[PDB]
């Protein structure tokens, strides 16, 4: 029994152990509720603007987009605190928290932006933050594992199966089980059980809501189409969201390549996995053929989700969302060229989306497309990458 | 589902309560299971709940966690469970026979094919850990068409609404992870309730018991003792074979 369908068509649903169930009821009643309360949506606003820095600009790309048909805008989440669009929807699951009356958060987080986000907005809003992490991931990203600390959450490193993001997921679900009356699960991105998909992409819509206001405002007329990466599906669908019934708007969404699809070393499985049960939703997977979960590789730390979120499942199969996949090395191109084209570094996910533009337009340059690119974050934590692969090959 | 039937009036006939061991099947390898199993057996257990090895395993603790890992580490397939468990069949015609599964490997290729492989090797019944009630349609429906009893846990913070549900559509037992819930479990025709997730001595297989429940499954108590004596085979199955006989003697009583 919901209030809400947890289904996007034949994707979603609620695969949770039965202890699980009152947490996630609880969750959409709170939800529902506090979509229906002004004061939830001026106090989530008051956060969005004040602490957060919304509205974040739409940037009109100079020279990018130069010797073509198509002009580019970027959707600046990278200016908002922290960094990333991580930071909007943690606002509002923390207020959710407070709603419920709760005091405790529980993250998980694979590449550190969202653990990182949760952190801050833990600190904010005075809620015991803790953020488990696959011990692989806390060895790779120590500056994000600083930042949480520096803000009070503890981190706790998971051990289990493969030390990522997964086992992370698992850790955080088995603790929230036994600690739900006064803990809070902050889920990261447009995935996992119902509520969990609709609750974000409505934290997250505000993106493509600006968006749409400042084109219109700014060209009086559409997007042809708004791009956007896609590891669990949070910035896309936050994106995608106010454009839905605009059905000439296409929405396009870009999941890592990675090494190429052929390769088997990617992080698409909407596109090139194959549809399972797993993290608590039906949705695609990278699995192996006997049904177990596999990992998604990407330059991308952020990237690195082995599943996608069951309305991005759903948009592809009726066709009213387009995915494709990008490469390490077109989106280390399109990273390379933002910066010395409009002196933007952006984040190593959202540099696959802007590879994807880059396509569209060299592809077909005297083709007229208005385009928006999401630029879900700035690109400072992956600079040591960047060096150390230019450098590897001598540049 | 009939062994379960069979068995709990058999059980009713000697006034005792079930003793049900847990283990993950291929935990510390193929053989060393299968004897491992025809131990637990040997030494007076009523009913088999086995673990068929998966990347995730969610609802397990650490105990449980570290024989997944075992036997992911021996490469036990779902395809080489599939044949433990014909052959766990063959040897024994009646003791009932429990999987402990997660969705995606009922799901990876088709519900309806697991079931009817279940069936064709002879599983009585299958729990999926992270199916709910509410998404349970599926599974239950393709488990009843196989003749594969599906089995819900009532958990702690179970309620009225969900003491119905649970009675209405579990078949051979019910997974009770608290006099009162037995109570009403039997008032509204549950499957016989097998208390689980707590039981590690005699002591609490007598208790369940008392309180009404028909039994109690243990887990960790028993994988522990693999793990204990991973480097002594022959130690591993006498003290299984000790620790099976003094929990299931405390079903008597
Ligand atoms: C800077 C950036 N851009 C895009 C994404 C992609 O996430 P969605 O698809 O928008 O939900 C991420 C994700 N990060 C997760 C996983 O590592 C995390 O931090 O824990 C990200 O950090
Ligand atoms: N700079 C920054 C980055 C992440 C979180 C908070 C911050 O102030
Ligand atoms: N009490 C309860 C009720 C419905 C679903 C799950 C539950 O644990
Ligand atoms: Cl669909
Ligand atoms: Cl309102
Ligand atoms: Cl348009
Ligand atoms: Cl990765
Ligand atoms: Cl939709
Ligand atoms: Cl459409
Ligand atoms: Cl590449
Ligand atoms: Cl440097
Ligand atoms: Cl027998
Ligand atoms: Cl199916
Ligand atoms: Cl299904
Ligand atoms: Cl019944
Ligand atoms: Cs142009
Ligand atoms: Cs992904």
């Amino acid at each position: 029994t919901t209030l809400l369908n947890p289904y996007f068509g034949e994707f979603g649903g609620m695969y949770v152990p039965q202890i699980l169930m009152p947490a996630l009821n609880q969750l959409e009643e709170a939800f529902v509720s506090a979509q229906k309360d002004p004061e939830f949506q001026a106090q989530f606003a008051d956060l969005l603007k004040n602490y957060a820095g919304r509205p974040t600009a739409l940037t009109k790309c100079q020279n990018i987009t130069a010797g073509t048909r198509t002009t580019l805008y970027l959707k600046r989440e990278d200016l908002l605190h922290g960094g990333a669009h991580k930071t909007n929807q943690v606002l509002g699951q923390a207020l959710l928290a407070k709603r419920m009356g709760k005091s405790e958060i529980i993250a998980e987080t694979g590449a550190g932006q969202h653990g990182v986000a949760s952190a801050l907005a833990s600190a904010l809003l005075g809620l015991k933050c803790r953020i488990y992490m696959g011990a692989k991931d806390v060895e790779r990203q120590s500056p994000n594992v600083f930042r949480m600390r520096l803000m009070g959450a503890e981190v706790i490193p998971v051990h289990s199966g493969s030390a990522t993001l997964k086992d992370a997921c698992n850790e955080a679900l088995r603790d929230w089980s036994g600690s739900y009356e006064t803990a809070h699960y902050m889920l990261g991105t447009a995935a996992g059980p119902h509520p969990y998909p609709t609750i974000v992409r409505e934290f997250q819509r505000m993106i493509g809501e600006e968006t749409k206001a400042q084109i219109l405002d700014k060209e009086g007329r559409l997007p042809d189409a708004v791009i956007a990466c896609v590891g669990g599906g949070s910035n896309a669908i936050g994106m995608f969201a106010d454009f839905i019934n605009d059905t000439s708007v296409g929405l396009i969404g870009v999941e890592p390549g990675g090494h190429g699809i052929e390769t088997g070393e990617h992080g698409a499985p909407l596109k090139h996995g194959r549809v399972g049960i797993y993290f608590g939703m039906k949705a695609p997977m990278m699995q192996t053929a006997d049904g177990q979960i596999e990992e998604s590789y990407s330059i991308s730390a952020g990237l690195d989700f082995p599943s996608v979120g069951p309305q991005h499942a759903y948009l592809n199969s009726i066709g009213r969302a387009d995915y494709v996949s990008i490469t390490d090395d077109e989106a280390l191109e399109a990273f390379k060229t933002l910066c010395r084209h409009e002196g933007i570094i952006p984040a190593l996910e959202s540099s696959h989306a802007l590879a994807h533009a880059l396509k569209m337009m060299r592809e077909q340059p005297e083709k007229e497309q208005l385009l928006v690119v999401n630029l879900a974050g700035r690109g400072d934590k992956d600079i040591f990458t960047v060096h150390d692969i230019l450098k590897a090959r001598g540049e | 589902m009939e062994r379960y039937e069979n068995l709990f009036a058999q059980l009713n006939d000697r006034r005792e309560g079930a003793f049900v061991p847990f283990v993950t099947l291929g935990d510390p390898g193929i053989e060393q299971s299968l004897k491992i199993i025809d131990t637990l057996i040997d030494a007076g257990a009523d009913a088999l709940e086995l673990g068929v090895p998966f990347s995730d395993p969610l609802a397990d603790g650490p105990t449980i966690q570290n024989a997944n890992l075992r036997a992911f580490a021996a490469g036990v397939t779902p395809a080489q469970c599939f044949e433990m468990l014909a052959l766990i069949r063959e040897k024994h015609p009646t003791i009932p026979i429990g999987l402990l599964m997660y969705a995606n490997l009922v799901f990876n290729n088709g519900i309806d094919a697991f079931y009817a492989r279940c069936e064709q090797v002879g599983v009585d019944s299958v729990l999926v850990a992270d199916v709910p009630v509410e998404e349970s349609a599926p599974f239950r429906q393709a488990a009843l068409r196989h003749n594969i009893a599906p089995i819900f846990i009532c958990p702690p913070n179970a309620d009225d609404d969900l003491l119905r549900q649970v009675a209405s559509y579990g078949r051979g037992y019910t997974y009770l992870l608290l006099h009162h819930l037995i109570e009403k479990l039997k008032e509204y025709h549950a499957a016989p309730a097998l208390q689980g997730f707590g039981i590690s001595s005699p002591e609490q297989v007598s208790a369940a018991v008392r309180a009404g429940a028909a039994g109690a499954i243990s887990g960790s108590a028993i994988v522990k003792i693999i793990e204990k004596n991973l480097a002594s085979p022959k130690q591993m199955l006498a003290e299984l074979r000790s620790f099976v006989s003094a929990m299931k003697a405390a079903s008597r009583a």
